[PDB]
């Protein structure tokens, strides 16, 4: 979640 | 962006500012994007999985700044938003991890093209720079991991392909790169893309013309030994593109 492939997620 | 240098738009005309409205009124910056024609922004579909109504988002284009307004920038709807059906998500890995978003201003107007907004040309069909070869990233992601906060000022960095060869190694990435993603990364590992800058560009010149080769899209971690960034091969897409933005 602190990375490049999970912006603008749910979980994150 | 870890590393590299401070930018404006005039040295990235392309870039697109992609925003969510949250309910109750609240925006936040999501993802970059590169304008390909005048109605045509192209990103990641990992930016909108999770949301992916059209109504909930902004687009900027001539935008220097993440919360300040930039003199001459334009602001636009989603009038549709297109994600890859065949997209994947493979613990980080994404695979086709590649949208379109058709812009339309409150005026029912595309994008008008000025010092500070201009479209990046696609490549040609399986046509890659060679592996070695130096290429632009651009964004508003991180400027450290530990990083809370983005940075107020567009950034760009240089990194260099890295062969699928390469990437392949286990002490790289193994099976989770596929011939569809191009790595990149600095030779020490002291810069790279961050969180934030997905969906944004990576440019290389080919035969003297400047062409969007990728488009950000994951990594683990950002500026590690053995971990390059890794990014959606557009080379590959282009029959995909050109269907859809006829949409």
């Amino acid at each position: 979640c602190s990375a490049r492939g999970l912006e603008n997620h749910r979980m994150c | 962006i870890i590393g590299g240098e401070f930018t404006t738009i005039e040295n990235q005309p392309w870039f697109a500012a992609i925003y969510r409205r949250h309910r109750g009124g609240s925006v936040t910056y999501v993802c970059g994007g590169s304008l390909i024609s005048p109605c045509w922004v192209i990103s990641a579909t990992h930016c909108f999985i999770d949301y992916p109504k059209k109504e909930d988002y902004i687009v900027y284009l001539g935008r220097s700044r993440l919360n300040s307004n930039t003199q001459g920038e334009m602001k636009f709807e989603v009038e549709n938003l297109i994600l890859h059906k065949d997209y994947s998500a493979d613990t980080l890995a994404h695979h086709n991890d590649i949208a379109l978003l058709k812009i339309r201003s409150k005026e029912g107007r595309c994008a008008q093209p000025s010092r500070t907004i201009q479209t990046i040309a696609l490549p040609s069909m399986y046509n890659d720079p060679q592996f070695g070869t130096s290429c632009e990233i651009t964004g508003f992601g991180k400027e450290q991991s530990t990083d809370y906060l983005y940075p107020e000022q567009l950034k760009m960095t240089v990194v260099k392909l890295i062969s699928h060869r390469e990437c392949q190694q286990p002490h790289y990435y193994g099976s989770e790169v596929t011939t569809k993603m191009l790595c990149a990364a600095d030779p020490q590992w002291k810069t790279d893309s961050c969180q934030g800058d997905s969906g944004g560009p990576l440019v290389c010149s080919l035969q003297g013309r400047m062409t969007l080769t990728g488009i950000v899209s994951w990594g683990r971690g950002c500026a590690l030994k053995d971990k390059p960034g890794v990014y959606t091969r557009v080379s590959h897409f282009l029959p995909w593109i050109r269907s859809h933005t006829k949409e």
